[PDB]
């Protein structure tokens, strides 16, 4: 589970994110979760499933799993879009969730 | 629906510190729980998983047998107590609730893959430094 | 000319212990080297490099090359294989060829015929055991280019040497058929299974040997502290236990981090690789002794130049990057065989004595010893199916190195090409090859279900060896035959 | 030559498959990390040579062999447990337990679980008898007796140790200095290795550390135990075709010589098969084993086990054996849960071989 | 009763790539943190990387002399420098050894001490058997190799013998 260390896009654009996996951790089909973060407060879930977005949640968000990377693309970026997102998976070996590492959306504008 | 935490310190290397989440609004009972522990600058880190009553606890390799996790449910309250920190654990520690399951086991329904955490506590600093 | 000399035969059929396979293809036949034998050398390529320094001479003749598993069975047969037999091999071969046409640059050209023979008597050099392209291709609706005949010979350098050599009736056919039968000399059953247990741990758990070790060389702390003291091996202590066999010979591949960031910022990809030299030519050991790929719970590594990697569909041709390909592992044979990255094991280098401490030193290269057991390098459905054996006074283990089955009769070399008549000419067909294959089948009464194949159940673009939407036929994925489990 | 011997069979583990790592034992190290079952049937061991409380009327045993090789074979480890070498003891059968793949203490995917109860087995009660027979594959002999064409056999060298302690090395040399062989991470001992000579000629005080095959005395100690308590064989009637265990193979040249260049040599600490080799095999003792099975595998060269005796592809059938278990008074009302209950009680009779 | 046409390593069709691939080239170029792999195709263009089946003979390594003396270091080697088997404390020379090629192509002047049809499948008897990797690489610590001077048999390997005891075992008992 691995992540771009950042990623860049200008406002009213579409910005993707997609965390690699392995064998033990996509490869059996787990579910991937994704979280954002406002800095230096508490990650909120974002996209719960593979790609469900819940009651509360801008409909732009949108995320998908294929082979073992999922993605996330973001639609009609916006300045309240710029945040830390998080790829979880559970890895079968390990017997435990790993999380990614880390990314931050940078909003050009 | 709320989810706290306490205890938080400073420890100094080679020391115990208990540290405990209580949480009101939801059944306690119900839902699994997990502990996500976040250096400043470093991705989020899965510390523990505990499932419901306490039944099975599957740690992560990093902190296997120096931590140890117990859950009352009668108090609804998560306690997390740990055991010889070392300088690498200082950082924030998150008061999980797991829900989502990822799909093809829900029927199973384990206490492990409830990863998906659609809410969680506020976090304490637990600084570990001579 | 308006008689059909056979008919389109592919399918399957499982039957007892037996598996018969029936694989027919189209082909495109060219004219190679205008009907010329003309002699190659590295000096027309430059020899820009001693090892690379080859002589030889190119012949028009084609070949017909099934020597690869995925001619023969599609991924669904390759998978009702694997999953439910520990060896197979195969017995009889049943070679056609039929419905020839022949083209003039187009039209019909009836008169013309097309020579073909096999060589049963080993005669030529052979070619088929050196993995090349060119073989049937593995989805059905896909016509194939007959590859070009070649060979090597004897050289100093650039030039010959006096000791080379250059190099039959052939049946001349376009309402012809082409027909023969092949039987293959006894080999063992491909071993298409894992050990439950480890080598080292052969030994039962609960009970002590008889037999005794040496614990304690010295008393204590201090000057004149020696004494001698026993223990019984036993649970305790089942490293020290004394054992029958021993795993098979090893030598030392230069381990790799798929990681790169952890890779050594360094040239070490051809000078850091091992080697063996043949007439002051060192040569690349590829893929060499069978040895597990890797440690346990270590998959990011892999030896060097020690196991086979595939390219996937489309990959180029030069400076693919490890995404374009696929990489095999061997870490089935982790049972009963040294891994390629670790040494063999340690020694002792002197003489003790009161005044020098013991040494030891490590062992990077281990020929055989009585009592060394060892698994083969797997076959894949991408992999070689047979191979053959150098004529020589003696041999080892025959096996050959890349896998499959090596054979001092292999299937004969079939050539092929167009009678010459120059104008310009290029003839077709079809092939219908037939191989009989056998089974060994399993008792075992594990309580525990195996380790299978399967397709992973998820919602995806494409369907895993099926076509795109441009129809380019895909195996994404190696498959090895060992699943299935066996007792050591 | 006949045998008999009278046998004890008690109930192990509580007629219960076990599983058990290192981790029941502490764990000990990376070398020691194993994983596999414990069952409580046990099995008749008479591998080596010199093998060559009210009565309950109803209550049956429970025998048979696998002469499919369909369990894992312990017999070829050389454990205690054998028929006694003399006529009038009686003795314990030994508990059956197999190893299988393992990641440290854990196990894999690989790993296979074994029910003995699975295998069809013959139920014998107090009148009843038990026999078969089985024919010994084809083996060769084991002898007993004691510019060139041919040069000496393999060799691995083993360190010198010497029966004299003060002249030994002043340390604790004992494990960290012995010949041993990788595999997937875990460092096994070479034990006693491939067959070579123990000494030269003229020192008798000098052995291999771990080469030579070493039985205990009547009652010796299992810890720690004393030299005089422990028999260190020697196999130096063999050192006419073998190298010594304890010395270099022989030397090779390092470099091409020239006018700027001497010549250097070094020296051969292990040597694997050459063309042109002749050996002699480990020697067998009264209180040697007497066959091993050879591992089902795709390869491998003189199968000859390196504790000697004769190695077989099929060895001698395991002859599994329990008792029945007889439970004790079920409750009244009915309840699911298998019977954890038994009544206290163990088997013996007699054994001809 | 002959001397083969070919060698062990050249036993491939000159004019068709293998759908093998091999480690071509581990960094992108001169500079800092370039690690990387690549992998291509082995081919006619280079024959020395292309996987084999079967790899030559067993080899002892002996000492080079020269015909031409002025070459020789000015020294008494013939017994130092001599490769003999140590037995019951007894050691003899090993003579004529295992059959080895006893000097490369294009060298006659070269004799093994104690020691050139056999050459195909043989390894010279003055040349170590290859090379073999002696440790790990790391980002701090380069890759390292050794030198082969003997090696055992191998499953895989073919030899041509050179141009029987009472014992519990033996190994091509055809005599040296």
């Amino acid at each position: 589970l691995t992540q771009p260390p950042s990623v860049s896009g200008a406002p009213g654009q579409r910005v993707t994110i997609s965390c690699t996996g392995s064998r033990s951790n996509i490869g059996a089909g787990y579910d991937v979760h994704w979280y954002q973060q406002l800095p230096g407060t508490a990650p909120k879930l974002l996209i719960y499933g593979n790609s469900n977005r819940p009651s509360g949640v801008p409909d732009r968000f949108s995320g998908s799993k294929s082979g073992t990377s999922a993605s996330l693309a973001i639609t009609g970026l916006q300045t309240d879009d710029e945040a830390d997102y998080y790829c979880q998976s559970y890895d079968s070996s390990l017997s435990g969730s790993v999380f990614g590492g880390g990314t931050k959306l940078t909003v050009l504008g | 629906v709320q989810l706290v935490e306490s205890g938080g310190g400073v420890v100094q290397p080679g020391r115990s510190l208990r540290l405990s989440c209580a949480a009101s609004g939801f059944s306690f009972s119900s839902f699994v729980f997990h502990w996500v522990r976040q250096a400043p600058g470093k991705g989020l880190e899965w510390v523990a998983v505990i499932s419901y009553d306490g039944s099975n606890k599957n740690y992560a390799d990093s902190v296997k047998g120096r931590f140890t996790i117990s859950r009352d449910n009668s108090k609804n309250t998560l306690f997390l107590q740990m055991n010889s920190l070392s300088a690498d654990d200082t950082a924030v520690y998150y008061c999980a609730r797991g829900a989502i399951c990822s799909s093809t086991t829900c029927y199973l329904g384990d206490s492990y893959y409830f990863y998906g955490m659609d809410v969680w506590g506020q976090g304490t600093t637990v600084t570990v430094s001579s | 000319v308006g008689s059909s000399s056979g008919n389109w035969h592919c399918d399957s059929q499982w039957l007892g212990d037996r598996v018969i396979t029936t694989s027919t293809r189209t082909w495109a036949l060219p004219t190679y080297n205008n009907h010329l034998y003309k002699q190659i050398s590295n000096s027309t390529s430059g020899g820009s490099s001693n090892d690379n320094a080859y002589f030889g001479y190119s012949t028009p003749w084609g070949y017909f090359d099934f020597n690869r598993f995925h001619c023969h069975f599609s991924p669904r047969d390759w998978q009702r294989l694997i999953n439910n037999n520990w060896g197979f091999r195969p017995k009889r071969l049943n070679f056609k060829l039929f419905n020839i046409q022949v083209k003039e640059v187009i039209a019909n050209n009836l008169t013309s015929t097309v020579q073909v023979f096999t060589d049963s008597d080993y005669q030529l050099p052979y070619v088929l055991g050196s993995a090349h392209e060119g073989c049937l291709p593995p989805f059905p609706a896909d016509v194939f280019m007959i590859p070009q005949y070649g060979y090597l010979t004897l050289n100093d350098g650039s030039q010959a040497v006096g000791r080379s050599s250059f190099y039959f009736p052939s049946q001349m056919l376009t309402g012809n058929n082409f027909q023969f039968s092949y039987e293959f000399e006894n080999v063992p059953f491909h071993s298409s299974y894992a050990h439950s247990q480890s080598l080292d741990r052969l030994m039962n758990p609960l009970i002590d040997q008889y037999l005794y070790y040496l614990s304690k060389t010295i008393n204590g702390s201090g000057q004149n502290q020696q004494t001698l003291k026993f223990s019984v091996a036993g649970p305790s202590n089942m490293a020290v236990q004394g054992r029958n066999y021993i795993p098979g010979p090893s030598y030392r591949q230069q381990r790799v981090s798929t990681t790169v960031t952890q890779n050594n910022n360094s040239e070490f990809a051809w000078p850091g690789a091992s080697s063996w030299a043949l007439n002051g030519r060192n040569s690349l050991m590829n893929p060499g002794p069978a040895m597990a790929s890797h440690k346990e719970g270590e998959d990011r590594f892999f030896p060097l130049s020690g196991s086979l990697i595939f390219g996937k569909q489309g990959t180029g041709r030069d400076n693919v990057d490890a995404d374009k390909v696929m990489i095999t592992n061997e870490e089935e044979i982790k049972t009963t065989n040294p891994v390629a990255t670790e040494s063999y094991g340690q020694v002792a280098t002197n003489h003790q004595s009161a005044q020098a401490q013991a040494q030891t030193g490590w062992v990077q290269n281990q020929g055989i010893l009585p009592g060394m057991v060892w698994q083969d390098r797997d076959v894949y459905l991408q992999g070689p199916i047979w191979a053959k054996i150098p004529h020589t006074d003696g041999n080892f283990h025959p096996s050959p190195l890349m896998g499959g089955f090596g054979m001092k009769h292999p299937p004969p070399q079939i050539l092929i090409k167009n009678t010459p008549v120059f104008i310009t000419q290029y003839s077709t067909g079809q092939v219908s090859v037939e191989i009989e294959w056998e089974l060994q089948k399993e008792n075992s009464k594990r309580w525990n279900p195996e380790i299978q194949y399967t397709s992973n159940y998820y919602k995806s673009n494409n369907v895993e060896f099926a076509v795109n939407t441009e129809g380019v036929y895909s195996e994404p994925r190696p498959i090895g035959t060992r699943y299935l489990t066996r007792n050591l």
